[PDB]
């Protein structure tokens, strides 16, 4: 079974979401985001002293 | 054995191919026994004899 969500970008926030499906018991997640990391391309031109 | 008061409650149904519903009934018996089950309808088939 898929699920699809959405959560926004805060750190320290729990969030919920519902999962439903015919036939069965609904079920429950709970998520929380605890580090995000950007990290760019280097390139060298030259050095000072 | 007679039977005199009876409900029904349908928690689920799924009009698949195969065995796709469930149903639940109450019964109030005079004495203990052996009763036989039948259908009244053609759109509907059941299993237990």
């Amino acid at each position: 079974y898929e699920h699809v969500t959405v959560i926004p970008n805060t750190v320290g926030v729990p969030y919920k979401t519902l999962v439903n499906r015919p036939g069965y018991s609904p079920m429950v997640l709970e998520m929380e985001l605890q580090s995000v990391t950007l990290e760019p391309t280097l390139s060298l031109d030259y050095i000072t002293c | 054995p007679s039977v005199t008061d009876m409900s029904c409650e349908v928690p689920a149904c799924t009009h698949s191919s195969d065995f796709g519903g469930v149903a639940i009934i109450k019964y109030t018996a005079s004495k203990k026994g052996k009763c036989a089950v039948h259908s009244m309808t053609n759109a509907v088939t059941i299993r237990e004899a």
